[PDB]
């Protein structure tokens, strides 16, 4: 009852006469919504990690996965992959939720180095073949291919760049096969004295140890972005619904508020609103271009005028900012009062 | 603010991170929006006088 | 009339306002 | 392969100055009766840009493209047609191309055998589209259309994303204030250096009338922009004038 | 004053320490070192009065 929140708000058994402010109430959630776009086709994951060989490390493949489904338990369905290292996100389950642009690059590397691609690393990968990003935002995925790139006698199919005078810029490919000079004679695209080729082989053979045998990589890049997404999980729509303290999750922006008709003059590349606060105040619906307005559920501060407990017991509630039509009446267990 | 977290947004960091590594950033943005309470009622404090 | 929405901004994030005691009538 | 004009003949350009231009959205939220402070690509006011008379005058250069171009022409009778972008401005390597059809509009990306100066034109002799040897991305929508049409156009390259603002006001620069709406956007993923403008000279030895298009270059710098009620952007501080 | 970092001259941490790592430990200087102003401040105010 009102009067025993009093005492255990004050943490005595005896209340003086006065008037205390004890808590807030605020209505709970009926039901949840889930919003998400209509499409059906899946990303071509498939091509990306079942190439028949891949590209050299100086020269990686870049690919643009957009407009489909990503799902990612397709990935539980070749040989275990050895390390699965996500930055900015948790792959355990988390990653059914809708980024805005995936870049796939993909190449072949040695094991001991498998632990340059990351932020913040050197050596010969880090600044002259793959550089990441100092806020990367992704997972990369790292699996043996000794069976299949490594031979006997030694292939030249994988290259790597040695020699070049300055370091990469994240996300950037370089192709040259230019001399590299470091001397005052010229090198005439001839090698000599401080004339290098920058081109080396790694020749792989599988009677190499656990530090030489060849690994495939694969790094993906998101973009968390106020964008429209494209690539969306594979989550299960839901009816709107609309004027009830709901749950909902457009796109997966979760909240929990009331949607309603919105008089907001949306021009048409504008996808949602934001107030002064910087807080969402509205969104479209993506699959009927609708103008929603989100206003949090009923809630105020609640007092309890008490004479002294040597007096009575009867107690008075003061709804603080309610103008008595909204004051909550229902009953089947939704206050937080 | 971000206050060195990943994002400024509760419902963000949960739905993106496991519980495990989501308590070094929920931390962070807990205690800094802890301090701006603070300030704010320290310098009611000394206005009010 | 010399001595004088943001309001319902405020209100959303917890920040609301008492009314005074003594009203303008009681203080006149 | 294409007419050389030899005629043409070299003016020095003249320059004009751009009081408040080049204001645009720089994202996708709606704001409302706000003052928001935004750090990004903008025309700085009050700034002279180079300014290419057509029309005789005959000035269809190769200009660089410096990090985003703010492009204008005010003419009638829809003069001006399309531009190419590229970083070599040749066949050997990659070139974009922008061309608008009388109810169309075109954009392909590809190794197009451009000549001195491509040119536009009853209509007949087609050779505009000289050759395509292998092209990726294609892209076909509605139409982007003293004197009474004016035209601006931001071009701006940056995350892989090309970015086209436009805004076409009835109306030596004129006086107001335009936000520049969000148009069209290409992803691409490519590295442009130099770019140049393309129109159409009709054909009787032909009878066409004076154009004019001016350009000018976008810098990082930190804008007041000011929303009103609808979300319209109706004033701007540049803060390092 | 450290805040039991491993050392004082940001430098030093920009060098000896890899980038990822770095930055934990120089948010910890900044936030410090915010703190020590905001309690000169609140001290200066509580003098003037
Ligand atoms: C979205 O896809 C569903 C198929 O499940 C279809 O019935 C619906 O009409 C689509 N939405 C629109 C706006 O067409
Ligand atoms: C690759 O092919 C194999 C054999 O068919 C099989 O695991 C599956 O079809 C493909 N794997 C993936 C992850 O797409
Ligand atoms: C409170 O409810 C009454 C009855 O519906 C209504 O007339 C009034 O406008 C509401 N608001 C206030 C401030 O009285
Ligand atoms: C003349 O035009 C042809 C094809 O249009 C071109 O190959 C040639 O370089 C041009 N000559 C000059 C001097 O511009
Ligand atoms: C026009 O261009 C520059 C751009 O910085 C401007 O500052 C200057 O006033 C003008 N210069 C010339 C040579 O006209
Ligand atoms: C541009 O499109 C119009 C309308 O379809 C057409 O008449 C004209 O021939 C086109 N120009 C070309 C193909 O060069
Ligand atoms: C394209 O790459 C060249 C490489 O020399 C560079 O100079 C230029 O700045 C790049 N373009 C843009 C728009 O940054
Ligand atoms: C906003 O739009 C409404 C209807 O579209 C219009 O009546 C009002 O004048 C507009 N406000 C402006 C232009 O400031």
């Amino acid at each position: 009852d009102p009067l025993s929140e009093t005492k255990c708000t004050l943490k005595s058994f005896t209340v003086e006469k006065g008037i205390y402010q004890t808590s807030n109430f605020r209505v709970q959630p009926t039901e949840s919504i889930v919003r998400f776009p209509n499409i059906t086709n899946l990303c071509p994951f498939d091509e990306v990690f079942n190439a028949t060989r891949f590209a050299s490390v100086y020269a990686w493949n870049r690919k643009r996965i957009s407009n489909c489904v990503a799902d990612y338990s397709v990935l539980y369905n070749l040989a275990p992959f050895f390390t699965f290292k996500c930055y900015g996100v948790s792959p355990t389950k988390l990653n059914d939720l809708c980024f805005t642009n995936v870049y796939a690059d993909s190449f072949v590397i040695r094991g001991d180095e498998v632990r340059q691609i990351a932020p913040g690393q050197t050596g010969n990968i880090a600044d002259y073949n793959y550089k990441l990003p100092d806020d990367f935002t992704g997972c990369v995925i790292a699996w043996n291919s000794n069976k299949l790139d490594s031979k006997v006698s030694g292939n030249y199919n994988y290259l790597y760049r040695l020699f070049r005078k300055s370091n990469l810029k994240p996300f950037e490919r370089d192709i040259s096969t230019e001399i590299y000079q470091a001397g005052n004679k010229p090198c005439n695209g001839v090698a000599g004295f401080n004339c290098y080729f920058p081109l080396r082989s790694y020749s792989f053979r599988p009677t190499y140890g656990v530090g030489h045998q060849p690994y495939r990589v694969v790094v993906l890049s998101f973009e968390l972005l106020h964008a429209p997404a494209t690539v969306c999980g594979p989550k299960k729509s839901t009816n709107l619904v609309k004027n009830k303290c709901v749950n909902f999750n457009f796109n997966g922006l979760k909240g929990t508020g009331v949607l309603t008709e919105s008089n907001k003059k949306f021009l048409p590349f504008q996808q949602f609103g934001r107030d002064i606060a910087d807080t969402t105040d509205a969104v479209r619906d993506p699959q009927t271009l609708e103008i929603l307005d989100i206003t949090p559920c009923s809630f105020g501060g609640v007092s309890v005028i008490t004479p002294g407990t040597n007096t009575s017991n009867q107690v008075a509630v003061l709804y603080q900012g309610v103008n008595c039509t909204e004051v909550p009446v229902a009953i089947h267990a939704d206050q937080l009062t | 603010s971000k206050f060195g977290a990943i994002s400024s947004v509760l419902n963000d960091i949960f739905s993106r991170l496991d519980p495990p590594e989501a308590e070094v950033q929920i931390d962070r943005l807990i205690t800094g929006r802890l301090q701006s309470l603070q300030t704010y009622v320290t310098q009611q404090l000394i206005r009010a006088a | 009339n010399k001595v004088t929405d943001l309001i319902c901004a405020q209100k959303f994030k917890g920040l609301t306002v008492l009314p005074p005691l003594l009203t303008d009538e009681m203080i006149a | 392969q294409c007419v050389n004009l030899t005629t043409r003949t070299q003016l020095p350009p003249a320059y004009t100055n751009s009081f408040t231009r080049g204001v645009y959205y720089p994202d996708k939220v709606f704001r409302s009766s706000v003052l928001h402070s935004t750090q990004d690509l903008f025309l700085p006011f009050f700034s002279n840009v180079t300014w290419f008379h057509v029309i005789k005058r005959f000035d269809n250069p190769v200009l660089p493209f410096n990090d985003g171009v703010y492009f204008a022409s005010i003419e009638k009778s829809n003069i001006i047609r399309g531009w190419i972008f590229g970083t070599t401005l040749d066949s050997k390597t990659q070139s974009l191309l922008i061309v608008n059809n009388a109810t169309n509009v075109v954009i392909k990306v590809c190794e197009f055998q451009f000549c001195n100066d491509p040119f536009l034109d009853m209509e007949s002799e087609f050779r505009v589209y000289s050759s395509a040897n292998n092209c990726t991305f294609e892209y076909v929508s509605q139409p982007f259309l003293n004197f009474k049409n004016l035209r601006e156009f931001v071009f701006k390259n940056i995350d892989g994303y090309f970015k086209i603002y436009s805004k076409h006001t009835p109306i030596d620069l004129p006086q107001g204030f335009s936000a520049l709406e969000p148009l069209v956007d290409l992803p691409i993923g490519i590295n442009i250096t130099r770019f140049q403008t393309l129109l159409a000279l009709h054909r009787s030895g032909w009878t066409a009338g004076a154009a004019a298009y001016y350009v000018g270059y976008l810098q990082p710098r930190t804008f007041l922009l000011k929303y009103n009620e609808n979300g319209t952007i109706t004033d701007a501080v540049d803060c390092a004038l």
